[PDB]
RNA sequence: CACGGGAAACAGCAGUGAUAAAAAUUAAGCCAUGAACGAAAGUUUGACUAAGUUAUAUUAAUUAGAGUUGGUAAAUCUCGUGCCAGCCACCGCGGUCAUACGAUUAACCCAAAUUAAUAGAUCCACGGCGUAAAGAGUGUUUAAGAAAAAAAAUCACAAUAGAGUUAAAUUAUAACUAAGCUGUAAAAAGCCCUAGUUAAAAUAAAAUAACCCACGAAAGUGACUCUAAUAAUCCUGACACACGAUAGCUAGGACCCAAACUGGGAUUAGAUACCCCACUAUGCCUAGCCCUAAACCCAAAUAGUUACAUAACAAAACUAUUCGCCAGAGUACUACUCGCAACUGCCUAAAACUCAAAGGACUUGGCGGUGCUUCACAUCCACCUAGAGGAGCCUGUUCUAUAAUCGAUAAACCCCGAUAGACCUUACCAACCCUUGCCAAUUCAGCCUAUAUACCGCCAUCUUCAGCAAACCCUAAAAAGGAACAAUAGUAAGCACAAUCAUAGCACAUAAAAACGUUAGGUCAAGGUGUAGCUUAUGGGUUGGAAAGAAAUGGGCUACA
């Protein structure tokens, strides 16, 4: 008739294999437009073991410097008073305004921390947002 | 175990067989004592011919006779041989039908 | 389920402390007498010895201690 | 051993006594080889050569008999037997339809052999140790080994030994006050030199913190303080060394409270127990022994990996180096040994013999004086009404009784087969009779003879219980299981339930219905029948008899006004 085993092989397998042994009379349509265009991974079975010991994942965590400066301004400032707007896909945020500031100060070449903050911070009043900061 | 201590025990050595009621021999010639009779094991039940016997090892052992019917009186010699009937516990001894003073069964007249 | 085996070791241990008892002064007197026959043939074991060597009585001042025989 | 001494030698060939399950000729030649001797021709040789004997084994043909036929494992039919007689290597067979016994018929398989008995050959672990046999109570070193590449020794907390101390209880003991206090599911016994309150040394034991997870090698350690203190530049390692819960032993001291034992009280058929009260050894301190625990986290130490990969259950699977262990179950934490301050001891640890299993995990049932929910509708308790059990009768059982039926006989028998026995019915008993003896025919009629454990027919019962079952599909395997509705693997025809029908309109009620199975439930005496029995009788007729109440009991009737 066919093969139920899943656990076998892929699709693919099972089913070339059954009509190269003569089982399986009439080739299937999705054969040959399988052979033509394979998927990228052969889609055999495979059993998800729990890991153990000291193995760990691979998967890497993603970081920006960035990241190092917006966690300062949020640190400051908390969220800014622009919200947010996840839908506009252009949208930039006062954090990210802040982000480029202190990103242009950088390239003038001022390696103090404070000097860079605040006068972005200043660099910011200028083009008119309001930083209400926190205690 | 490993190799060491498989090397320390050397490899395993087949014990030799334990010796049996004939003493390892196939058969045995012995007087008989007295006949009798002994019920078999719960399961299944009869009441089976026996007979104690002497042996020419001076050993004294119970022994049993095969067939139906037979004639056998103190002082009569026969020949006994080895095989263990399953029924009677204790019984590990067999009677040669047709030998000596064992005659071989008679056909019923 | 195991302790169909325990209770079969339980049984047996309990019947023959309970024989101990029961047996007990006849038991006392079997062991006294190994021991006085332990103490015989190692004194056996010492003559044996001073006599293989050609001496005739043990060698001066030689007592043979009673060790099995000791007090309790 | 052989000077000596027992004593008078076949373990040369044949023979022979004895003995054993075990059985070759008291034979012929030196002709060949070998050996001895000879210068040599040669002589001698039970070595040996050629023969004799024997199914011991092969082979060749002249020779056909043995074993087996339940499964393993090739092959069976009809009688006889009836848990008897007997059979089997192992499982097992035989209780009236035996392929398993015994014999016959047929067959199978070996074949001048075939079976049986006994010894061999072969066969255990380069496998395992959470739950099956097995990681040895703990650590250190010795011997012996591994080092095989990269590093490390180290900081809250209850280690251990000393010495000192005490908050909460509790108690000696007085002072008031009250007659009781204690004690159980409920009592009794005990105590009233008792109880409540107020005061209190000693002794012992260490709430809460702790929902923490530390210290120690393990056993163990969690009131407070101080002193001393927790090996190794860290692999494994004993039978050597040093420790080791509770209990127990010796000696001295302690004693609040607990408590084996014992004595009282209940309980019970008994109660040398569980429950109540008293009280002791003992639990404590000092010193010495003892060396055992389900010393179990039932999971060895040291390095590692998470690759391959599900027996089951459990705490997922594995590598390397080691060491300790394990070869069916009982017998056996036993008997004997050695050692030990142990003397009813610990340690070490068999065999005869017995068995064909013993074990481990699971599965579906059933059950549970197990827990939690929900119920019972004439139904368990609570409750309502009328009765039975006592009387007389009526009628049936059981007994006893008779020459004198049978069947039912917990629920699911007992005014039951019987909506029906004076003769008949009728099957029973006793006398008598009749033997092709109901019929168209029949070496045949006939049988209320045995078996309801061979059955059909009818039923009872769980039951006004809700399940049974074909055909499929699914499950890291399946013995079996298969639902989740905001749905996770189930579709299913069929039979039951349900619905309809009946009780002359609905409705309700009642009736009817109620599968598969359970009880080898009931019935060979409704009838019919399988198997086995009788045949001038276990068959067919006639006449007459079947009594009876010591006693026990069921159901009714009539009453007691
Ligand atoms: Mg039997
Ligand atoms: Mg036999
Ligand atoms: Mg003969
Ligand atoms: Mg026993
Ligand atoms: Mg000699
Ligand atoms: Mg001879
Ligand atoms: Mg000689
Ligand atoms: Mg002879
Ligand atoms: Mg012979
Ligand atoms: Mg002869
Ligand atoms: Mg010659
Ligand atoms: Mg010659
Ligand atoms: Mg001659
Ligand atoms: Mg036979
Ligand atoms: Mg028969
Ligand atoms: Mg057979
Ligand atoms: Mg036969
Ligand atoms: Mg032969
Ligand atoms: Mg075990
Ligand atoms: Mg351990
Ligand atoms: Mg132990
Ligand atoms: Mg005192
Ligand atoms: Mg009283
Ligand atoms: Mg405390
Ligand atoms: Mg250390
Ligand atoms: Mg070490
Ligand atoms: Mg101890
Ligand atoms: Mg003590
Ligand atoms: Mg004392
Ligand atoms: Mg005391
Ligand atoms: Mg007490
Ligand atoms: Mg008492
Ligand atoms: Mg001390
Ligand atoms: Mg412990
Ligand atoms: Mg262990
Ligand atoms: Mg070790
Ligand atoms: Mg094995
Ligand atoms: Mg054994
Ligand atoms: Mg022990
Ligand atoms: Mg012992
Ligand atoms: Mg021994
Ligand atoms: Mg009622
Ligand atoms: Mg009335
Ligand atoms: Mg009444
Ligand atoms: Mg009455
Ligand atoms: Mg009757
Ligand atoms: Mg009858
Ligand atoms: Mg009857
Ligand atoms: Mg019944
Ligand atoms: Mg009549
Ligand atoms: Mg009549
Ligand atoms: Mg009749
Ligand atoms: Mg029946
Ligand atoms: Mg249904
Ligand atoms: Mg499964
Ligand atoms: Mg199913
Ligand atoms: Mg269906
Ligand atoms: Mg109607
Ligand atoms: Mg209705
Ligand atoms: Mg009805
Ligand atoms: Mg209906
Ligand atoms: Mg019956
Ligand atoms: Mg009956
Ligand atoms: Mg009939
Ligand atoms: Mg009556
Ligand atoms: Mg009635």
């Amino acid at each position: 008739a066919g093969s139920r085993l899943e656990t076998v092989g892929s699709i693919f397998s099972r089913t070339r294999d059954l009509i190269r042994a003569g089982v399986l009379k009439e080739k299937p349509l999705w054969l040959d437009i399988y052979n033509a265009f394979p998927p990228l991974r052969e889609p055999v079975f495979r059993r998800p073991r729990l890991r153990y010991g000291k193995a760990k994942a691979a998967v890497q965590d993603i970081f920006y410097h960035e990241d190092r400066i917006r966690a300062k301004f949020y640190s400051a400032y908390g969220s800014g008073p622009k919200a947010f707007d996840l839908f506009n896909p252009n949208f930039k945020s006062t954090c990210q305004r802040f982000v480029e500031k202190y990103i242009e100060l950088q390239r003038l070449g001022e390696t103090d921390e404070e000097k860079l903050f605040v006068e972005a911070g200043k660099a910011l009043l200028a083009e008119g947002v309001t930083l209400r900061r926190v205690g | 175990a490993t190799l060491n201590q498989m090397h320390r025990l050397g490899p395993p050595k087949h014990p030799p067989g334990k010796m049996g009621p004939t003493a390892g021999r196939p058969q045995l010639k012995g007087v008989v004592l007295r006949t009798f009779i002994r019920k078999p094991k719960k399961p299944n039940s009869a009441n089976r011919k026996c007979c104690r016997v002497r042996l020419s090892t001076g050993r004294e052992a119970v022994c049993f006779i095969p067939g139906e019917g037979h004639s056998l009186q103190e002082h009569h010699v026969v020949l006994v041989q080895g095989g263990r009937t399953q029924d009677l516990p204790g019984v590990k001894l067999t009677v040669v039908r047709g030998k000596y003073d064992c005659g071989h069964v008679q056909k019923k007249k | 389920k195991n302790i169909l085996k325990i209770r079969r070791r339980k049984m047996n241990h309990h019947k023959y402390r309970k024989l101990v008892k029961r047996t007990r002064f006849l038991r006392r007197k079997v062991r006294e007498g190994r021991l006085r026959q332990k103490q015989v043939k190692f004194e056996r074991d010492l003559k044996r010895i001073w006599q293989k060597a050609g001496l005739k009585e043990a060698p001066a001042g030689w007592q043979t201690p009673k060790i099995y025989l000791k007090n309790q």
